[PDB]
């Protein structure tokens, strides 16, 4: 599969929120780390699935809720920023403010 | 039997292990006279024991526990055991522990009198407060 | 012109009268002084002052003392110059100035020493927190591996021993030996931390005492492990006195050769380190804790206790039994009476050092975390220490930043080149946001070069873009890991040549100042109370006073903050 | 006192009688003998034996031969030793003595060169097998990933060539050249495993031979793909025997310079190293098998054939065909009969080494793991050996063990300094837990220091807590790992300064007694019978018997054990 | 997300107990890594659940039976050991004797 | 545990994969990573079920098909290589043509 350093990294992250949606399922209130993986991995299939940069920032934006996260959490979590691969290529998104 | 072991188990033969069979055993009664639990070691000079151990010091001279390697007795406050000694091997040179002795333990060759470097060691075991 | 805080703050952050919340605790510091004026702050940026011949010389040469780093408009939280806003400054590798920086051709107040220049490199200090680095004095040599958790958590700076995992290293901090010291030396050379070895004290003569010091130990450590004697203790003193190196106890549990009080005795006033000083972690049963009475003595707990939690009894209670393979040694060692007193004492200035004990029941990434956690659970209990000032927290926390930072150095007889942000010293710095304060730092700066760092994507078109993780950077790499991390060492060693003898590539710096030094030399830590532990109950009274504190349910910086 | 043999083996392990399953094989090793007396047993701990004064000298000094370390209470599987339970002891690198450990002030029966002291760490091997670090004679220098693979199967030394991933390397064990070997040399000083490396043997004068034996070679490989002529052998030989040097190969398949017979008459009585002696591996075709009868010929297999299972023929197939990007060289070169056949000649022992082909048809990470499971599988198809005594299989065993230990190193000409655990033998050691016998070990020891490693979390407050995986230690670390390792080479190289020349860190220490061997000096593993194959039929008999077995279903110490 | 050294670490935990649950439910006896870590994350999770580790103990010591593992991986498992992430901090669960 | 290289290396397999599995359900056509996981953990899992080398091969030959894969990822997918761990130990599949 000839993976390079960015596609193995980015293993981490489905990890981390596969382990982060079974836990919001359970009625968890996520953390830091759990909120910023469950936000990043919704942009990167966002982008898998063929939409826009803009797009995909609209949704990542809405997926957490001040109610999803242990209090505090939006205070850490003012942007989120990840490069997926988008269509025409790897862009930078950045989701501002994603927990409302 | 072989069918029966567990992974890595051992199957283990039948005939006791004997040790320390050749050395001469000395029984000397312990009281902890302190509040706090004590607990001694196969290997340790038992002459040099914490001070609050009240027992027959020069009994203990040139001796340890005759309890399995590795092994300990547990002196409870207030409590009074029976234990066995028996003497070190080797060149009975005890270095170290309460420098009560550091040196020769052993007899020497005159049946019927004691060493004076012996004496002299039991002596300072009183003086520095070590309970007999 | 006026400027309203506000935007004062947006711009260059918080400024003296202004207060700082420190994470998800209910600590809040607040500055004591503001080093560098008004109307001339240097910041790095497009359109900004720190550009050539404004707020950066551009005429001068590197020989004229221009910095070769500069940390601007930053927050330094220190044992020994408080909380202040400055300028902070290096050169060759060590801290030039505290202050103001700039260009002196076009501005006023520029501090002595904090020109920037050509030579000068930049960090943006405005919303952060510059700590010194922390000193883990009791690390076990199991794993290479720790390095790495230490210095995500702000430690870079081990001293302990061993030799890998052997039985002898997962119960002690001794290295023993010239082969196996020498081994070591070398070894530790592909670590990016700084480090000093320990060796074994238990022996009865001069000779294999002074072996492994000419071979370059910093100290000796008498352990139960190998005989925690009488005459181990005798010797091992009276050599470091000799020698000028420190010695570390870990006193005989079982009261085998004595009590206590007859151990005190063996130290015969000399200086020594006690570490895990309350006893869970080994010591005299019940009440190894009143060592920490006498002005000899340099107190020390590790990190498993602090703070005392709702699951610490249990926790602890299966870790013996599992650490010694077995009952009654078992709820003897573990007392929630003098583990609540340890916490006490420590918020008291009675203990005056936090230590990992490194996977020999301690956690070698969690000291910088522990510490904060413990000073806030312990506001929470007990309120505003005395000296507390009213508005603010500023006392307890250094109290507790003196405990990771300037006292383990001193101890250790390296606060001479490491341990506080003071002048002269060794550029071993951290970077925090207030945000995350204690738990996940930005940066650490080891040597004057960034060694450590939280980076996301290398591919990414910015530093910031996920997944954002822990990394070697450059001073990390090639020979500058090396030529940035110190191998200490005693002054017998190395004036019997350590360096070419063990060939070595790292800084080798000589300990110094061990053995003159005793509790009332430690910052703000300096407290000889009586203490008094009941052999029934295991009750702790200080003063007369029954020393005890409830458990915590939940920690601060704590599950919020972390996955592990 | 009277203790029982229960009692005693929680405290102290298994003695003289006492039997030990290996894994969850059908392998009982039998203590043969205890040398470590009664009633003295040296354990490290707190409240134990090895405390300063007591079990542990305390007032020598290390130059009075005081051990660096000690591995108590052990068990010994080793094939010039036997299965013993003894103190094993090192210094300087070297094993010192395998007997009674302690101090002689206190003690009866301490082996010499067994003092404990001041020096002295420890080990705790009660529970325990201690082997020899095993030797993989055949490895593709393709990956340097694969030592990591090694080092967590036990695995210590290597014993090939290349280049890294080129064509060549992929289908070699070559090093081509003065420049590619000093090249290769330098990059190995990265490495935590011992080395020695192999050159291109297709030459026809001295000249191209003799520039790489100088430039350092151990040896010289012939195979097809670069010519496996009479004249390479010849030539490959006759230089040998010059330089002290051996020769390895991988005989044409095609049979088109000749048949077996003519290869064997190409060796002209010389010593030489035969790999995978049975051909799905390569050479000639359906009969190489038969230079396992001549006593010149020291034999090897490759790992992927041991053992034979159900999907063996499946794999190996399918493994050609791409191999060499391809039916009737295929159908040819992988033959059932002959498999089965390498399988009972390795039991019988006519066979004499086990290695892996490393990403060229075997598998680095499981010589001891396969090895381990041949022995068992053997059993059961056959029994007992004749020469097994009929409570134990340590006669099968220690046969097997010879294979992956001190074989190879006989083999290689390095039996003076590795494969045994003997008294003055350089510390390559392996430590398992029977329960794990051959497939995930404790650690490896490397020099005398803990290079490798079963390690968990290294934040957590013990070693053990998970997630345990194989990590680098100390002695793969720093400057450490050269001066833990050897690399190989000639007395040419030796003598002409390639240390200097090549300016090489590690320890360089010449190979020696390569050409004088045959197979009566192998270790339990000697025999030369008759050997015939069918070529119709391929068909094996070894002294006109019928040399086959059945595949297995479900081989031992394998999906039980491994997520791989 | 400023991920720790030990936060990575415990990524492999996660996926090979994902691996080892889904082979259970397909009626499929584990082997000794896959065991070690459904027992190992069963705590881990009560940890972030909020149990104690009394609590927690008990529950990890009762998730796998001798019926659902491979014949003599109870003498492999001994005792497993894990820290977690308990609401008062870090703490070493020892679970003892866990397959019975 | 005691992982070993071999056994951690394939984590990196099982990660993939199930990203790659929950893709497809999707509807999504996949990528060259993606689709040389999921033929690569079907051998790997038929291997763990007991098959022979020969089933797991003909198994992993035939779960995906052009149709579930983006135009030309079968030209860059020729063949596929794993080691798995057969009841009679570590084998090489080879699975010829696995996109038909
Ligand atoms: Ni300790
Ligand atoms: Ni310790
Ligand atoms: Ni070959
Ligand atoms: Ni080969």
């Amino acid at each position: 599969m000839q993976l390079t350093p960015r596609e193995v990294e980015k293993l981490m992250i489905y990890t981390l929120s596969d382990v982060a949606f079974k836990r919001k399922a359970r009625g968890l209130k996520l953390n830091y780390p759990e909120a910023v993986s469950i936000i990043t991995v919704t942009a990167m299939e966002g982008a898998r699935d063929g939409k826009s940069v803009e797009d995909v920032m609209k949704e990542a934006s809405k997926v957490l809720t001040k109610d999803d996260v242990m209090d505090g959490v939006a205070d850490l979590i003012p942007n989120v920023q990840v490069e997926a691969i988008f269509t025409d290529g790897s862009r930078l998104v950045t989701v501002h403010d994603p927990i409302k | 039997s072989e069918q029966n072991t567990p992974l890595g188990g051992c199957i283990l033969a039948d005939t006791p292990i004997t040790f320390n069979e050749n050395k001469p055993v000395t029984k000397v009664k312990v009281r902890n006279t302190g509040d706090r639990p004590i607990q001694v070691g196969s290997h340790f000079h038992f002459f040099e024991v914490n001070r609050a151990l009240e027992f027959d010091r020069a009994a203990a001279y040139g001796k340890r526990l005759n309890i399995s390697s590795t092994t300990a007795i547990r002196f409870e406050p207030g409590d009074e055991t029976e234990v066995p000694l028996i003497p070190f091997g080797g060149k009975q040179t005890l270095y170290g522990f309460n420098n009560l002795v550091d040196g020769w333990t052993g007899e020497g060759v005159v049946p019927n009198s004691e060493r004076p470097d012996k004496l002299e060691a039991i002596r300072r075991a009183a003086e520095r407060g070590f309970k007999s | 012109p006026q400027i309203s805080r506000q935007e004062y703050a947006g711009l260059f952050g918080p400024t003296t009268g202004d207060k700082i919340r420190l994470g998800d605790t209910n600590l809040f510091i607040e500055i004591e002084k503001d080093l560098r004026g008004y109307g001339e702050e240097s910041v790095y940026g497009g359109g900004k002052s720190l550009r050539d011949g404004m707020g950066a010389n551009n005429h001068l040469t590197r020989d004229n003392g221009v910095l070769d780093l500069v940390i601007t408009n930053v927050t330094i939280v220190d044992a020994r110059l408080g909380v202040i806003k400055a300028d902070v400054g290096i050169r060759d590798g060590k801290i030039a100035g505290i202050g103001k920086s700039g260009n002196p051709g076009v501005m006023d107040g520029v501090t002595p020493g904090l020109v920037v220049g050509v030579s000068t490199d930049a960090i943006s200090g405005e919303h952060l927190i510059l700590t010194a680095a922390g000193i883990d004095t009791h690390i076990h040599l199991i794993s290479p591996q720790q390095a790495y958790h230490a210095l995500s958590n702000g430690v870079a700076t081990f001293f302990g021993g061993g030799i890998g995992p052997t039985d002898g290293t997962n119960g002690t901090t001794v290295t023993p030996g010239p082969w196996n010291i020498r081994q070591m030396l070398r070894s530790v050379e592909g670590l990016p931390v700084n480090v000093g070895i320990l060796g074994k004290g238990n022996s009865y003569g001069r000779g294999p005492l002074l072996e492994q010091a000419i071979a370059g130990v910093v100290g000796y450590k008498v352990h139960e492990d190998w005989g925690a004697t009488a005459n181990a203790l005798r010797h091992s003193l009276r050599m470091a006195d000799e020698m000028d190196i420190q010695v570390s106890v870990h006193t005989d549990s079982l009261n085998e050769c004595g009590y206590v009080e007859d151990t005190i005795d063996a130290f015969e006033g000399r200086t020594i380190h006690t570490f895990h000083t309350e006893g869970a972690g080994g010591g005299h049963a019940p009440d190894i804790i009143r060592v920490a009475s006498q002005p000899n003595v340099l107190p020390s707990s590790t990190n498993p206790t602090l703070p005392y939690g709702v699951n610490s009894q249990a926790e602890l209670f299966d870790m013996i039994m599992v650490c010694h393979n077995l009952v009654s040694f078992a709820e003897s060692r573990v007392r929630p009476e003098t583990i609540a007193a340890e916490n006490v004492l420590h918020d008291m200035g009675v203990i005056s050092m936090f230590s990992s004990d490194s996977q020999a029941m301690g956690r070698v990434g969690e000291n910088w975390l522990r510490v904060m956690q413990t000073a806030n659970a312990m506001k929470a209990s007990r309120g505003k220490l005395p000296e507390d000032a009213p508005g603010n927290d500023n006392f307890r926390v250094l109290r507790y930043v003196a405990k990771i930072t300037i006292n383990p150095a001193i101890a250790q007889g390296v606060s001479h080149v490491i341990g506080s942000v003071e002048v002269g010293k060794m550029a071993d710095l951290v970077l925090w946001d207030p945000r995350f304060f204690g738990a996940k730092p930005k940066m650490v700066i080891k040597g004057g070069m960034i060694n450590w760092a939280a980076m996301g994507d290398p591919n990414a078109s910015l530093p910031t873009p996920q997944p954002v993780f822990y990394r070697p950077m450059f001073g990390a790499m090639g020979k500058t890991m090396q030529d940035t991390c110190v191998t200490f060492v005693s002054q017998a060693a190395l004036d019997d040549g350590v360096k070419e003898k063990a060939g070595l590539d790292r800084q080798v710096i000589a300990v110094k100042n061990c053995r003159t030094i005793s509790k009332h030399d430690l910052v703000r830590n300096d407290q000889t109370p009586n203490i008094e532990v009941d052999p029934e109950t295991f009750a702790v009274k200080v003063d007369g006073v029954h020393a005890t504190c409830e458990p915590i349910d939940t920690a601060a910086m704590n599950q919020r903050y972390f996955f592990g």
